[PDB]
């Protein structure tokens, strides 16, 4: 959090919604002529084939599994949250410009954790890294670390040297610093501070970080936490809520982006229900280990 | 059930990428190998198409000095920092190009370095540098290190080799070799680097093995730069050193003592908390000869003396940061103005770089 | 210095707390490195150990799925209502321009350009300063002298060739400053003595306007001996007619005294060398004199046709010269050439009178039935029988002669109901009803130049008092500011 | 506070029956009978005129109301004929496209009503085809009875009164002065015809003995049998076969004869005429040139000088009165185009579609349906109460479901250097607030080009350039040549080829002089004064500008000049305020080459209710993100196609016109290009995007529907909408209490109170831009085209600024094809977008403050198809 304005994140990525839709359409027209065949899925022989868009594209169903597998490798290796967040940012910025039906996902996850841990000054050697990626997944990863580091080379090639990225956690620390002032004089309980930190940790899914500044995401998760803590006669009682409403109004952090972030959190927690490991894990198994 | 080195991996995505690329034989072309970096070679790049001749530079990080060694920390931190940092006083990173094996950065080519200025003044005619040029270069370098300081990124490399100048006299501190962003240190500095900036320009915190060195080590390096530029010799031209993970530089501490004098608990408040403070107790007890050493130079007294007092102080609480050093009775009080162009009135070309063709 | 430093400022960014003292407010997502006390305390107490900060909240890196479980069904409407309250507070307090004035329906600010006690030297040069076409607007609008009589204002306006918009601005400014002064010096405020002052002022300015027009039209024959003065006089009458029309269409002239003066002025003249210009002045307002849709109603129409028939008779009587005092009075050919033109003009005007009025009351109480109109109506239309039958009914009336089987549809179609002429009303947003007609007199809408907003925005906080200055308060349109933290 | 008394606002729907069942027999035209159906229909009607019967071309359809059985026709002495299909239906049919028994029951009911109404009257009223015009000139308008059946079984009739100029003609009109400039019509059918040339008798002949049998047939259909009349004048007619098949002739050049089929005889008592509406320059302002002040200075200079079975297709078919135009003007000028060059028509549409009323609506005013107040007294109430069960009109509370007042949308404007929102009712204060456009400036250089009166355009051009500079709208550094001409002017005379060539050479020499400059500094435009605000000189000034551009472009490309027209009166009327030129200045600012960025657009504010979209309820509801509005129209004659395309905030505006002509390949080309431009704008937004194409003037025929069903797909979701401007359905308002401008307009002292200026939070709310939205309870029939009703009808309604009972202006929207379910939500969203697109139309120079209820692209299409169909085209 040096200065997000006049950084590289505000300039050469973080495009608007129409530009992201146009780039996704260019990705779709790129993968159109690649394989019009589809996928030969077999279990009971049984061989139906999807259309190019029934699923296993970048809409929703595998992103939760992607975040779960990144976090599993993270807490297995026991590295801090900023490295896994930067690895998830590299994951999304690579899958925007390349498909997933041609790239081994587990090596991409281990490669992104490797590159983010190296660039955010908390290094992990390649021996223990590929040994953990083998001891958690005994398949889908070669013993050669050279293939992992050639993946590292092409990952550095694709996201063209834009490695460092500001995080919403620093702006959350700044907001909870400024909320201890004589204009407001409030402070959350430590369980709701952990709830807001967990919501920020959960919002790295669902494709929001490529559109808005991170302080808007921090304000959105803190608003969801405060307005979901306040109610569990008068309507807007518990004046922590009142001081937060006056803070969000009197400061000119704008609306209509926080609305989209809250609606995106609602649709993420809606899409979490119809999610199962079985179909996507079997689809990966029949997409790589045929 | 186990995997081998033949499973489905990145392979197809190579092909879709490898048809359309751009090479170093296409956008630019080579001219001549200038031997600057032994670990990573530097070349000169003619633009491939009043005369506007070759003014580019390539660094080609071929670390093998085979099959795909990964990126190093000294290359990863440089590629992370140089691409987004941008100022008038930094080398502008134009492009990264990733060849069959390694990385090729292209910056702008510079006219000369400060070491070439000292070597031009190393002929025994002894053209002592005029104080206007050295104070303007000092102002510009301090503004560059101010921009590098305030954006939360250290700079543990400051030598007269990798500080450049150009036509129109613009100082560019052009090497982010060992910089790091110190906002959220997940692992502390002593657990990540364990050694620092080169022997002739390190700090007494680093010489005494501090494990949480503050951002004032660049100011000590800048003061050593200025003492070098005022004496035409490196101020502590130190002697290199040989289960302890440090060689301690047991002669460099003797040099920096006998030039500046001993510390105690009154010019240094917490040196007792150091790991090997007792290892400083095995030297003699010199007073100083700082004013005498400035007296054995040109006669521009009473204002460089106070600045060299303040910069060369091993009290890392009371050292002087950049924006509070850019007003220290040297640039406000003037007899000829400190400009951006440092080559006004001085009308000679310090000759061009030695290009091994 | 030579080049500006790197202080790393923000660009145009709203801080998290604008109420705070202006040098210790943290900008959003913005933190430069600064030397302070806790940093040196960390450096002092944390050598030989290594410093790194473990995070604040325990149990990081965990999804909030079993932590906030039912955030969809039971708990969405509370979020919607709370964000609705935040949106309403924002739009109603932070951005809406407050009208902090309880006197009149202008914005705060909007002072009239201040009168200065000026003598004739600086005023004499200032009127020449207005007369150019390259001068500024703010510096001229910052001051205006006082004591300017209306004769002198209109006189130097049509004499020094002031452009039209600046002349309308000067006349409206004199109107407004005289109205405000005369409304200041009022001792008694009874029902009727605080409204008739405007009608008094309007009648007075109509009087001096028709006085200056009469003065110029007589100055024509009181000066005409030099063709360089005539070439000036032609653009003089053209410019004054342009200015008179531009003031007459803006309701700055009482239209019913001016028309009565006009019919008196065409009736009273006796020398024919003013007729072709005065008849053109009549033809200009012809669309408003004879288009009124003893008797008060349609009085100018009957007065204008009696006057025009009398002028037709007096023109058709004799020769064009009235002085007969100088020698070589008349050569006959130019005389008949001049007279045929005036006869043609009056013939066409009487023709449009007879085409226009459907009431057709030409009862002549003064001179009973002298005949010239059949000689007119034989010429046009080649004996169209409608005008002929109307002329026979005319000779019956005005000459004072001495003594469906079952087609009932019943469908009852509607008729066009005339709408009134006040578009602008006022909504009372408290009781939710319309209340009154917004109508300022047309000497209120002046393009205001004497402002004081040449400074920068965000000067302190809530400096809308020097922003809302115009000749309408901005809160009569719900003028919302727009300000966001940009991305 | 919408405390509107929903009872006692009178509609135009008279309820006449109550239907829970309706039965029908269809007799097919089996085995190609010897006109058996055509004979037996009139043989069935001769028994009683109360029967319900109709006929497709040879198929027979007999109908029967709720209880009574259907009649059987008088067959042969032995009966072999059985009905082909029996059936019944109810008041819930297939609504978005009518099945072909309801569209026959409506025709049978309308024919029964007109025949009974003609027989009950004293033989003085015939069916003109969806009309009943008297033979005498007593009403001098068309009364139109339109039956309809609602969805709950309420058989109503709607009354209309079209004020067309249909005047009956007689023997003392068969001369050149009447037949030269009238359009004739055959009365009980509705076909148009011209009189055959005479037979040395004087345009009337004696009837042959055969065709008098036709008069006997007029006792059985249309009930006007004048067999008892001792005088009867016969004439020889010939109709146009194209108008027998819907193809009305070219409305640009009417009154022109065409090939014949065969002669016919017809009684002169029933042949009607339509008069050619005429156009003149002006009045009241001396068109004989004494309003010219230089005439007065000339006269004072002279004083200074002196000081020293051949008729059954005409007795069976009918025309639905939409295939006859309302007006057609006399002079009818000619424009010329190529087979690839469509430039002059787009030029005239560009410079007539965005001028306020300064052009003046140069043609003839409109012929609209005047609203019926009541019908209690006369004869049609007696005939309906004799024919049917009841006759009384529907109140407001039976048809109107949702009545609510719309909001006031905001707009962007730049005050000093802030960018503030403001209410859209603040256009004429745009000078007295120093408002300036948010989207930056556009710059040009001007050149007035007059030939009539130099002494007034010399005073007009610098003050227009000064009022364009004096508001921050760019720099109009007006043009300057070498010689003595005052800048930005060229007083020519006799606008012709050689002088335009020399002027083009002068301008190209100027452009060769000013070589090195930026691209955006030089767009230039030419202002031409119309000497007469009509069409015949607008097309000629367009021709003059096209000749100038043709002679400039071939000598130098990349120069881009434009055309602006201004009437001469607006230059030389001395009553034109300088508070008015401002509007004219904005009408240059919407023509400069950044064309689709205009003065202002809708503010895009925060919503009123947030309503986070969770789990649905999970039906096929969509909740779209960005709509796209499009309005296309096609003229009555089938040549012209007009189109206008706009964003949901009025951003990406396009206005275009295509002269298709008689063919049908250019029509498919234009209907493909409309979708091309629509998808070109659609490839700019988020996704889940629903384009809404609105067909003007009621009728949506089958060929355009085939085209839009072929072109559409899964690329975008369409939603067809039928739009009606003229009040054919006429709700007449009758109350004194709700709209609170009526107590202030009644006596100007009822409310009349002080503002109480300590409660000072008010807003100046300009009436004529306070629209009220209505969503009806049941679908409505379209005002034309009896082949398709609607679903979920609604309306925008604007009151009249007056006191008392009068009709209110309305704009009827009719949804025809919704993409998802819950069409009422889509209709309310369409109305909430249409109110914003209606409020935008004053800031764009499309019209003055006369219709705040019509959205701007539909008003643009209406102005184009009102003032551009009259020019006739030749292809060279």
């Amino acid at each position: 959090s040096g200065s997000f304005w006049t950084s590289t994140q505000r300039h050469h990525w973080q495009y608007t919604k129409a530009s992201l839709a146009k780039e996704r359409q260019k990705l779709w027209l790129l993968e159109c002529q690649l394989f019009p065949q589809g996928l030969n899925i077999v279990m009971d022989k049984n061989i139906p084939i999807t259309h190019r868009d029934l699923h296993y594209d970048k809409d929703y169903n595998l992103r939760i599994y992607c975040y779960f597998l990144i976090m599993k490798l993270g807490r297995r290796l026991n590295i801090r949250q900023y490295a896994l967040a930067t690895a998830h940012i590299y994951l999304s910025r690579f899958l925007i410009k390349a498909s997933v039906r041609e790239i081994n996902l587990y090596m991409l996850v281990t490669t992104c954790v490797y590159l983010a841990c190296k660039v955010e000054e908390c290094p992990q050697y390649i021996r223990t890294l590929v040994s953990e990626a083998r001891t958690l997944w005994p398949e889908f990863i070669p013993p050669d670390p050279t293939k992992v580091t050639e993946f590292e080379f092409y990952l550095l090639e694709e996201l063209e040297s834009y490695l460092i990225v500001h995080h919403p956690y620093q702006s959350l620390k700044q907001i909870v610093q400024v909320l201890k002032q004589p204009p407001f004089q409030i402070t959350l309980s430590s369980d709701d501070l952990q709830n807001c930190w967990s919501l920020i940790n959960d919002s790295y899914i669902n494709d929001v970080h490529l559109l808005y500044p991170p302080h808007i995401i921090a304000v959105a998760c803190l608003f969801i936490t405060i307005s979901i803590h306040g109610k569990p006669p008068k309507n807007s009682s518990s004046p922590v809520q009142i001081a937060f409403n006056r803070f969000m109004a009197e400061s000119l952090v704008d609306l209509e982006e926080v609305m989209d972030t809250i609606q995106e959190q609602i649709t993420l927690y809606d899409h979490w229900d119809k999610y199962h490991e079985q179909w996507i894990k079997f689809l990966l198994h029949t997409l790589y280990l045929r | 059930l186990m995997a081998n080195n033949d499973v489905f991996t990145i392979g197809p995505y190579r092909a879709r990428k490898d048809r359309m690329r751009v090479s170093v034989l296409e956008k630019y072309e080579v001219i001549g190998y200038i031997a600057a970096g032994t670990y990573g070679k530097v070349y000169k790049a003619k633009r491939q198409i009043k005369p506007l001749t070759v003014f580019y530079a390539i660094k080609k990080f071929k670390t093998e000095k085979l099959h795909y060694t990964g990126i190093s920390q000294s290359a990863c931190r440089e590629m992370a920092l140089c691409r987004e940092l941008h100022n008038k006083h930094l080398t502008t990173l134009v492009e990264i190009f990733l060849e069959r094996k390694c990385v090729h950065m292209v910056y702008e080519y510079a006219e000369h370095d400060l070491l070439q200025i000292i070597h031009f003044h190393s002929h025994p005619e002894k053209r002592m540098i005029p104080p206007r040029m050295v104070r303007s270069i000092m102002w510009q370098l301090l503004d560059g290190v101010s921009y590098l300081h305030q954006n939360w990124v250290l700079h543990r490399d400051l030598k007269p080799a990798n500080i450049m100048v150009t036509i129109d006299g613009c100082v560019k501190i052009g090497d982010l070799g060992l910089a790091r962003k110190f906002h959220n240190m997940l692992q502390t500095l002593y657990t990540g680097d364990k050694v620092v900036v080169t022997i002739w320009y390190r700090a007494p915190e680093l010489l005494l093995g501090a494990r949480h060195y503050t951002p004032a080590v660049d100011l000590w390096s800048v003061g050593c730069i200025f003492a070098e530029l005022i004496g035409l010799q490196p101020i502590f031209k130190g002697e290199e050193a040989k289960k302890k993970t440090v060689p301690f530089q047991v002669n460099q501490l003797q040099r920096i003592l006998e030039v500046l004098g001993t510390p105690d608990q009154k010019i240094w408040p917490y040196l007792e908390k150091y790991p090997e403070y007792d290892q400083i107790t095995k030297f003699p007890k010199y007073r100083d000869n700082l004013a005498t050493w400035y007296h054995s130079a040109g006669g521009r007294d009473k204002h460089a003396l106070s600045l060299l007092y303040h910069l060369l102080n091993y009290d890392p609480i009371k050292r002087i940061d950049a924006f509070n050093a850019l007003e220290h009775k040297y640039f406000t009080e003037s007899d000829i103005p400190v400009s951006e162009n440092v080559f006004e009135g001085l009308t000679y070309k310090y000759p061009a770089r030695r290009i091994h063709t | 210095g030579s080049g500006r430093y790197l202080l790393t400022p923000p660009d145009d960014l709203h801080p998290y707390v604008p109420s705070s003292k202006p040098q210790e407010q943290v900008y959003p997502d913005f933190k430069p490195w600064e030397h302070t006390a806790a940093e040196d305390q960390i450096l002092a107490n944390f050598v030989a150990k290594g410093f790194y900060h473990t995070p604040m909240v325990n149990f990081e890196s965990i999804s909030a799925r079993s932590s906030v479980h039912e955030s969809l069904v039971t708990q969405s409407n509370i979020l919607s209502q709370q964000f609705d309250k935040i949106i309403k507070i924002r739009e109603d307090h932070i951005n809406k321009i407050p009208s902090n004035s309880t006197t009149t329906l202008h914005g705060p600010g909007f002072q009239l350009p201040n009168r200065i006690t000026l003598t004739d030297h600086r005023k004499e040069t200032w009127l020449h300063e207005l007369s150019s076409s390259h001068t500024s607007l703010v510096k001229i609008g910052k001051f205006i002298p006082h004591g300017l009589k209306r004769r002198q204002v209109i006189e130097q306006c049509y004499l020094k060739f002031i452009p039209l918009k600046r002349a309308i601005w000067l006349i409206k400014c004199c109107y407004f400053i005289e109205w405000k002064s005369n409304h200041k010096k009022k001792r008694s405020n009874a029902a009727g003595a605080d409204d008739a002052i405007s009608m008094h002022l309007l009648k007075d300015w109509t009087d001096t306007f028709v006085y200056i027009l009469e003065k110029l039209i007589f100055d024509m024959t009181n000066h005409y001996n030099d063709s360089q003065q005539l070439r000036t006089w032609k653009r003089q009458i053209s410019y004054f007619l342009k200015l008179l029309g531009n003031c007459y269409s803006l309701r700055l002239i009482n239209k019913e005294i001016f028309h009565h003066w006009l019919v008196e002025f065409i009736n009273k003249m006796e020398n024919f060398e003013f007729l072709p210009l005065s008849l053109h002045i009549l033809m200009i307002f012809w669309n408003d004199i004879c288009q009124i849709d003893q008797k008060e109603p349609f009085f100018l129409v009957t007065k204008i046709t009696d006057m025009l028939l009398h002028k037709y008779y007096i023109v058709s009587s004799s020769k064009s010269m009235i002085n007969d005092e100088n020698y070589i009075i008349n050569d006959i050919k130019k005389n008949n050439k001049i007279k045929l033109n005036i006869l043609k003009i009056l013939s066409s005007l009487i023709l449009k009178i007879f085409q226009e009025q459907s009431l057709e009351v030409f009862i002549f109480p003064t001179s009973n039935w002298e005949i010239y109109k059949p000689l007119l109506f034989e010429i046009v239309s080649n004996a169209d029988t409608n005008q002929n039958s109307d002329m026979k009914k005319k000779l019956e009336l005005i000459s004072y002669r001495n003594e469906s089987f079952s087609l009932n549809l019943g469908i009852g179609i509607v008729e066009i109901a005339h709408e009134n002429e006040q578009k602008w009303l006022i909504y009372d947003k408290k009781d939710h009803k319309y209340v009154c007609t917004f109508s300022m007199e047309p000497y209120h809408f002046i393009s205001n130049y004497n402002t004081k907003y040449t400074d920068d925005m965000a000067t302190g906080s809530n400096d809308t008092t020097a922003f809302n200055d115009s000749c309408v308060n901005l809160s009569l349109f719900d003028a919302r500011f727009e300000r966001k933290n940009p991305h | 506070a919408s405390t509107y008394r929903l009872e006692d606002v009178l509609s135009s729907f008279y309820r006449v029956e109550k239907i829970k069942k309706i039965n029908y027999h269809q007799y097919i035209s089996k085995a190609q009978n010897d006109q058996w159906s055509i004979q037996m229909e009139f043989m069935l009607r001769k028994q009683d005129p109360k029967t319900l019967v109709a006929l497709l071309s040879r198929d027979l359809w007999c109908f029967s109301i709720n209880d009574d059985p259907v009649p059987t026709p008088p067959a042969i002495e032995h009966k072999p004929v059985s009905p082909d299909k029996i059936g019944t239906f109810t008041a819930d049919y297939s609504k978005p496209n009518l099945p072909p028994h309801y569209a026959l029951f409506l025709k049978a009911l309308r024919r029964k009503i007109y025949i009974n109404l003609a027989l009950g009257s004293h033989n003085k009223l015939i069916q003109f085809g969806n009309a009943c015009i008297s033979l005498s000139g007593v009403p001098n308008y068309l009364v139109q009875l339109e039956p309809h059946l609602f969805v709950n079984g309420d058989l109503t009739v709607s009354l209309c009164a079209k004020n067309m100029g249909l005047v009956p003609m007689k023997e003392e009109n068969l001369e050149e002065s009447f037949l030269s400039k009238h359009a004739l019509y055959l009365a009980p059918s509705g076909i148009r015809m011209h009189l055959a040339p005479a037979s040395k008798q004087g345009y009337l002949i004696t009837p042959p003995k055969h065709t008098e049998l036709l008069l006997t047939t007029l006792s059985v259909s249309h009930g006007i049998n004048l067999q008892n009349k001792k005088n009867l004048k016969w004439v020889a007619v010939v109709p146009d076969l194209g108008h027998l098949n819907g193809h009305t002739p070219t409305i640009a050049s009417y009154l022109t004869p065409l090939l014949e089929a065969k002669k016919l005889v017809w009684p002169l008592h029933l042949i009607f005429a339509q008069p050619v509406a005429d156009i003149e320059n002006s009045t009241s302002g001396d068109p004989s040139e004494f309003h010219c002040l230089q005439d007065a200075l000339d006269a004072i200079d002279d004083f200074i000088q002196l000081k020293q079975s051949s008729s059954l297709p005409f007795l069976l078919r009918h025309m639905p009165l939409a295939s006859i135009p309302d007006i057609f003007i006399t002079p009818t000028p000619v424009v010329t185009i190529s087979e690839k060059e469509q430039d002059i028509l787009d030029l005239i549409a560009e410079q007539v579609v965005t001028d306020y009323n300064i052009l003046g609506n140069l043609g003839i005013p409109k012929i609209a349906y005047r609203g019926v107040k009541d019908c209690q007294e006369g004869l049609i109430t007696t005939t309906m109460l004799q024919l049917f069960s009841t006759f009384d009109r529907l109140n407001g509370n039976d048809t109107i479901s949702k009545f609510y007042n719309m909001k006031q949308p905001y707009v962007f404007v730049k005050k000093h250097h802030e960018l503030i929102k403001v209410k859209h009712d603040s256009q004429p204060f745009i000078k007295f607030l120093n408002f300036r456009p948010p989207n930056g400036i556009k710059n040009f250089k001007s050149l007035l080009l007059s030939s009539s009166f130099k002494e007034d355009c010399l005073s007009f051009a610098p003050t227009l350039s000064q009022t364009y500079i004096n508001q921050e709208l760019g720099f109009c550094e007006l043009l300057k040549l070498t010689n003595e001409d005052p800048p930005g002017l060229m007083y020519l005379k006799a606008f012709d080829k050689n002088k335009l060539l020399l002027l083009a050479a002068q301008i190209v020499s100027y452009c060769s002089n000013n070589k090195n400059s930026i691209k955006n500094v030089p767009p230039i435009l030419i202002i031409l004064p119309l000497d007469n605000a009509t069409l015949t000189e607008l097309v000629d000034k367009a021709n003059i500008f096209q000749v100038i551009k043709n002679e400039v472009c071939a000598k130098m490309p990349n120069i881009e000049l434009y055309l602006k027209v201004i009437p001469m009166d607006f230059i030389r009327n001395v009553l034109v305020t300088v508070d008015q030129y401002v509007n004219v200045a904005i009408s240059i600012y919407n023509m400069l080459p950044p064309k689709s960025v205009k003065f202002t657009h809708i503010a895009h504010t925060l919503p009123e209710k947030v309503n986070f979209r969770t789990m649905q309820q999970s039906s096929s509801i969509i909740y779209y993100d960005s709509y796209i509005h499009l309005a296309y129209s096609r003229s009555v004659d089938k040549e012209w196609v007009f189109a206008a395309l706009s964003d949901s905030y009025g951003q990406g505006s396009m206005t275009k016109t295509w002269y298709v002509g008689n063919s049908r390949g250019k029509f498919d080309d234009a209907c493909n290009q409309i979708w091309n431009i629509a998808l070109n704008l659609a490839s700019k937004k988020f996704g889940k995007i629903c384009l809404i194409l609105t067909r003007l003037n009621g009728i949506l025929p089958d060929d355009e529907l085939m085209n839009w069903r072929r072109l559409s797909g899964r690329n975008i979701h369409l939603a067809v909408v039928c739009v009606d401007d003229n009040s054919k359905i006429s709700f007449i308002d009758e109350d004194k209490l709700y709209p609170s401008f009526k107590p202030i307009y009644k006596d100007t002292r009822f409310g009349g109170r002080m503002d109480m200026t300590r409660l000072y939070d008010y807003e100046i709310r300009d009436i004529d831009q306070d629209i009220h939205g209505i969503v009806f309870q049941h679908p409505f029939p379209l005002a034309h085209s009896q082949h398709r009703c609607a679903i979920r009808s609604g309306a925008l309604i604007k009151f009249k600024k007056c006191d008392g009972d009068t009709v209110w202006d309305k704009f009827a929207v009719n949804l025809l094809n919704c993409p998802h379910s819950d069409s009422t939500q889509l209709l309310e969203t369409i109305l909430e977008e249409f109110r914003n697109l209606a409020a935008l139309n004053v800031w764009y120079g499309l019209s003055d403050g006369e219709d705040g209820h019509i959205p701007w692209h539909i008003l643009a299409v209406k102005k184009m198809m009102n003032t551009l169909v009259h020019t006739r085209v030749k292809i060279a």
